[PDB]
């Protein structure tokens, strides 16, 4: 029973880069990478970012260049999503999925609602 | 070829012919005495 | 030469043994028939030259 | 399906064996008659008519 | 803590012939005065069993780790209780569950837990010259026990622990099977006045215990006791003892039950043509004659496939992923031939609510040939 | 078409439209061309003088020419484990085709 | 527990009352194979194997002997001759939450079909291509587990269902249901039920010796002759 | 299941009765031969050979 326990994300004001942690257990992590996905009220899920285990290339949608990054740690076996210039429109559910090329309706966690409070 | 085989008879046609030859020779030479003894 | 069918028929009973016994009995009976008919004399007599 | 086939083939084989047993009984009767003929007609002179 | 044992000269493995051994009651159903034919894992008659020694005279302290294929017959001719238990498992490195059955001087312990067994598990009995006394002192088997599932300990008792002078005076026979998630242990004890080579005779192994462990066993090892009275790795004695390991195989046996309900003799049913004819006649004695026993057959050697040369993949794309399909009353029909159909991808698409195959199996459809396919 | 057997070169003539070739009983005999022959098989009988006398036995492979597999040939197959002698005694154990065996085991 | 890690428990040395389960009426499916549901109160077994897991409602059909399907083949396969009973009951109100309950996970891809009652906990990444990816999931090699993602508004087919499979094996009786015992009667043709073994005949004191590990003794024709010691004899019958 | 068992057991019983009838016919032939021998060799002197 792999558990994708993800740290909750509280309300943060603009001006400070926000970090969102995402953990998991019950399976090896150094061999399998994870993908961050952003889902919003009123619209379907949107694939955000992925990182490879070995190459470690941070790939994410062009519409989000320069304002989102990921950092994985195998020692603690988790991921941290860093976003700067956070804006209210970033109100979102940033959940994690077991990384796959398709990354379509795959395994995912329950996620936490995170919004930038003006 | 489907498990159906034919076993060979114990007495070959040669031996059956030998038996008939013995019977016929005994009948010609002795008649009925060879069936009651010597 | 089918193991599955062999298992099925051995689970079906022991008719094969009965049939084989019957056929073997018939064969030995045929041998006995020939022996009784032809082997009445125990000495092979030779017609004179 | 194999059980259907097995039932059919067992029935066929049993029919064959039963017919063979009856035929073998008939042949045994004929062989006993032939042995009697050998004993009486050949090894002796028969007084039995026909 | 366990320390690797040294001062042990290496010799080639030895083998012995097992004559009419490794027979157990296949089922717990009482039968008396009957010849019963049973197909199960038995040790073939007149088999070859590996022979392991424990003699001082090298010191020949042999206890190698052995495979566990389908069961094991374990015999032991001894007079000083050198052997004490067994270990079963797949890795013996705490990565998975492992079973241990030890018989220390005080109690009989059975554990099912994750041990980091070292390369030389054993026990040690120290003899005191000041006062004549033998008692277990050294217990050097495992290093850790993290997750333990099954536990059992018998009521306390105290063994002899004394090394006797003379030939072997006890024979212990065991049979271990891993079947249906159960670990079945059959046993028998016999008196003996013999030196070596597994006395002849016949004796059935009555069921001893059936441990419900449900684990994956592929290898095992024996645990035995050494004698002490130099360094810990050099100052030790072996003590006369011998044991024999044989492997079970699936065989059909014909067992004779006495009027007491006990097995007193057996026929292997495949050892010799005479055994086979006894087995088919359901008797231990056969009168003179010719008996049609078996059927000679030649098994196939290789496997060959001669499917067509064509490599053009069958075009199911327009049959499945096509945008538009006709109405049910005008169901669209398509012809498929002269191509190679890969049904594995279709079966593994996982997007099909129902894949009901009639007349042919859903699997095994990737190796069949058809003149036509109508879609 | 699955099967088990021996494939051999065939002297039969398949017309261009023919693929399989069946003999009587509608069992496949040739396939496109190679003739199919069942792997050598037969019966196996044991000739024994009785466990009361001795445990030595002979094995008769029936309808088998065991140039494939004290070997002695006979019209009923071949007998292994019996010494063939040139004498002639009364038939003790009937084997077939005028060959008999008795008790070493002699044929 | 998740289906890919269906959790199996042992039940023994107790009395199991199946009448309450049968008449509860809270179970969507109570499909019993080899045993009639209202017939287990007189019977009893050596042990009971309760395998619990969660699936989709539409997938309840796949849990059956000789049934082909993704779950039945790569998560939990029953034997063809399975004897026991499958219970399935809806747990939407206890397992569905707004936002998608992804806690339930099921393995999909496996190289070979699972043997009966074979639990597979391997975490290896399925290899769908010739080139191995050395555990780094990529092209032609994928993670073999997928999440149900149950929703409160999901349809009956997609609604969660908790399934318990009770498996029985008969090889002495330990767990026997709610049937009151009776005093033994000898030398009279009576109906007898010894640990679920039913029969009719005369029971007498027997002199044959059963070894401690034996329970019942069977003569030729596989008809029970003695039972724990008691000799069973067919009471007098004949022709008239 | 009882249909299966009845089919099997009835087939077995029919087989047994069939070979029982055949064996009875053989024994009846033997008994007729024995009666003929008693009549023609105990109650008189037989000229039939062998
Ligand atoms: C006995 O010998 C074995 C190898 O012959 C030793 O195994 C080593 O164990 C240590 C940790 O216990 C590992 O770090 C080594 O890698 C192991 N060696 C090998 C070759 O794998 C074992 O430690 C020895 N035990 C003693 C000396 O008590
Ligand atoms: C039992 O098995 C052993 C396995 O070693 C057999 O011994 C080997 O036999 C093969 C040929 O049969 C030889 O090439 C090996 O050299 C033998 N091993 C050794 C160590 O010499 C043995 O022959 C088998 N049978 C008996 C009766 O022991
Ligand atoms: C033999 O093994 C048994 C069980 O492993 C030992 O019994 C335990 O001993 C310890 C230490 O004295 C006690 O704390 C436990 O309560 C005992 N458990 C029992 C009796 O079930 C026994 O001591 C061992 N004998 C020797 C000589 O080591
Ligand atoms: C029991 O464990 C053994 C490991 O020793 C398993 O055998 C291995 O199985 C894996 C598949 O998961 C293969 O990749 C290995 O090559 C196998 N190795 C050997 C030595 O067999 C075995 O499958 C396990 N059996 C059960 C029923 O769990
Ligand atoms: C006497 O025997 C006991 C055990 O019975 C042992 O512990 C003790 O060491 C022995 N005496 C001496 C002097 O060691
Ligand atoms: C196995 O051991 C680990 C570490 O000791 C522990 O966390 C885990 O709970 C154990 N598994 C069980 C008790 O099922
Ligand atoms: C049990 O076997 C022994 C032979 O060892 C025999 O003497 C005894 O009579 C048998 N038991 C009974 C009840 O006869
Ligand atoms: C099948 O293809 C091979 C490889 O080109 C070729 O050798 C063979 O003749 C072909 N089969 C035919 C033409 O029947
Ligand atoms: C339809 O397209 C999908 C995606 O490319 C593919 O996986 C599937 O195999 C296609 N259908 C068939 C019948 O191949
Ligand atoms: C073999 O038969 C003879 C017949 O006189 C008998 O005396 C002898 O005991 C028998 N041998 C065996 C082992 O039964
Ligand atoms: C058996 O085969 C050999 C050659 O393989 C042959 O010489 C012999 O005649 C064959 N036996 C019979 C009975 O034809
Ligand atoms: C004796 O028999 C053998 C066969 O066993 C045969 O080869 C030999 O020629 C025979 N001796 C004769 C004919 O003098």
């Amino acid at each position: 029973q792999v558990q994708l326990v993800e740290t909750g994300g509280g309300l943060v004001q603009p001006g400070g880069s926000l970090r969102l942690s995402c953990a998991a257990s019950g399976f090896t992590f150094s061999s399998v990478y994870m993908n961050w996905v952003r889902q919003a009220p009123g619209k379907g899920p949107e694939w955000v970012s992925r990182i490879s285990p070995n190459s470690g290339n941070i790939g994410y949608t062009d519409s989000v260049k320069g304002r989102f990054t990921i950092s994985r740690d195998n020692a603690k076996n988790t991921l941290y999503l860093q976003m700067n210039n956070l804006k209210p429109e970033d109100t979102a559910l940033y959940y994690c999925a077991i990384g796959l090329n398709l990354s379509s309706s795959s395994v995912r966690g329950q996620g936490t609602q995170v919004t930038v409070s003006s | 070829f489907n498990g159906l085989t034919v076993l060979p008879p114990l007495l070959t046609d040669e031996m059956i012919a030998q038996y008939t030859s013995a019977l016929l020779a005994g009948t010609i030479t002795s008649g009925w005495t060879f069936g009651a003894g010597a | 030469d089918s193991t599955e069918c062999s298992n099925l028929l051995l689970q079906y009973g022991s008719f094969c043994t009965q049939l084989n016994r019957a056929l073997t009995g018939i064969a030995v009976e045929q041998d006995k028939n020939t022996q009784e008919v032809f082997a009445q004399v125990k000495q092979i007599y030779k017609t004179p030259p | 399906q194999i059980d259907r086939l097995i039932t059919g083939r067992l029935q066929s084989l049993q029919t064959y064996v039963t017919q063979q047993l009856i035929r073998a009984a008939e042949i045994r009767a004929s062989a006993n008659l032939a042995a009697t003929k050998m004993s009486e007609c050949v090894l002796g002179q028969s007084k039995r008519v026909d | 803590q366990c320390v690797n044992l040294t001062t042990r000269t290496q010799l080639p493995p030895a083998y012995t012939n097992s004559f009419t051994r490794g027979v157990y009651y296949p089922d717990k159903v009482f039968r008396s005065s009957v010849l019963h034919s049973t197909q199960d894992l038995f040790l073939p008659f007149f088999s070859n069993v590996t022979w392991f020694h424990a003699i001082h005279v090298t010191k020949r302290f042999d206890n190698p780790v052995l495979p566990f294929n389908d069961g094991v017959y374990f015999a032991s001719t001894e007079k000083s209780n050198i052997i004490r238990g067994w270990i079963f498992g797949t890795t013996l490195d705490s990565k998975t569950q492992s079973l241990l059955i030890v018989n220390n001087a005080t109690n009989v312990v059975i554990k099912v837990c994750e041990f980091q067994f070292c390369n030389d598990p054993f026990l040690g009995v120290y003899y005191h010259k000041n006062n004549k006394s033998w008692m277990e002192s050294e217990f050097r088997v495992y290093s850790s026990a993290n997750n333990c599932t099954f536990e059992y300990v018998s009521q306390p008792f105290l063994m002899d622990l004394e090394g006797k002078q003379g030939n072997f005076k006890n024979l212990r026979e065991f049979v271990f099977k891993n079947i249906d998630g159960y670990f079945k242990i059959y046993s028998k004890h016999t008196p003996i006045n013999l030196v070596r080579d597994l006395p002849q005779g016949f004796s059935a192994l009555e069921p001893l215990v059936d441990l419900p462990i449900g684990i994956n066993i592929t290898r095992f090892q024996t645990l035995l006791a050494l004698h002490r009275s130099g360094d810990s790795s050099s100052g030790w004695t072996a003590g006369a003892a011998a044991y024999y390991v044989g492997y079970l195989q699936p065989r059909t046996f014909l067992l004779k039950y006495n009027e007491n309900g006990t097995i007193t003799d057996a026929v292997d049913c495949a050892l010799d043509p005479l055994s086979e004819t006894k087995c088919t006649l359901k008797s231990f004695t056969v009168e003179k004659g010719i008996y049609q026993t078996s059927n000679f057959r030649v098994q196939p050697t290789e496997s060959i496939v001669r499917f067509p040369n064509i490599t053009n993949l069958c075009p199911f794309g327009e049959v499945f992923n096509a945008t538009r399909f006709a109405s049910v009353y005008a169901w669209n029909r398509k012809r498929i031939s002269n191509c190679v159909a890969d049904y594995s991808v279709l079966y593994n698409s996982a997007s099909f609510s129902t894949f009901k195959c009639y007349g042919v199996s859903p699997t095994k459809l990737n190796d069949l040939c058809f003149t036509n396919v109508y879609a | 078409l699955t099967g088990t057997g021996v494939l051999t070169e065939s002297n039969k003539k398949f017309l261009p439209f023919q693929q399989f070739g069946r003999d009587i009983a509608d069992t496949t005999d040739a396939v496109r061309i190679l003739d199919i022959t069942p792997c050598s098989f037969g019966g196996v009988s044991v000739i024994t003088p009785g466990t009361n006398t001795s445990n030595q036995v002979a094995v008769l492979y029936q309808d088998v020419n065991c140039t494939e597999v004290n070997v002695f040939q006979t019209r009923a197959g071949c007998l292994i484990g019996a010494e063939h002698v040139n004498n002639s005694y009364e038939c003790d154990i009937p084997i077939g085709a005028g060959i008999c065996a008795s008790y070493s085991i002699i044929a | 527990a998740s289906v890919y890690a269906w959790n199996r428990k042992r039940i023994s040395n107790c009395v199991a009352d199946y009448s309450v389960l049968y008449n509860s009426a809270s179970f969507s499916t109570f499909k019993c194979y080899g045993v009639s549901p209202t017939k287990l109160n007189d019977l009893c077994f050596t042990n009971v194997y309760a395998d619990s897991f969660v699936i989709r409602g539409d997938e309840v059909r796949q849990i059956a002997p000789g049934q082909t399907g993704k779950i039945a083949d790569y998560n939990y396969k029953l034997p063809d001759d399975f004897t026991g009973c499958v219970i399935a009951w809806n747990s939407n109100n206890l397992d569905s939450k707004v936002g998608g309950n992804y806690n339930y996970l099921y393995r999909l891809f496996r190289k070979s079909n699972l043997k009966p009652f074979e639990r597979d906990i391997s975490t290896e990444i399925y290899q769908a291509g010739s080139t191995p990816c050395n555990g780094v999931e990529g092209f032609n090699c994928y993670f073999p587990l997928q999440s149900y993602g149950f929703q409160p508004t999901n349809g009956v087919g997609y609604q969660p269902y908790r399934v318990v499979v009770l498996s029985f094996e008969l090889l002495p009786a330990t767990v026997c249901g709610p049937k009151k015992s009776t005093n033994l009667v000898k030398n009279k043709c009576v109906n007898f039920n010894f640990n679920g073994l039913t029969g009719t005949g005369v029971l007498t004191e027997s002199n044959k010796k059963f070894l401690p590990f034996q329970q019942f003794g069977r003569d030729i024709a596989d008809t029970t002759d003695a039972v724990r010691i008691l000799d069973i004899t067919p009471c007098s019958f004949g022709g008239v």
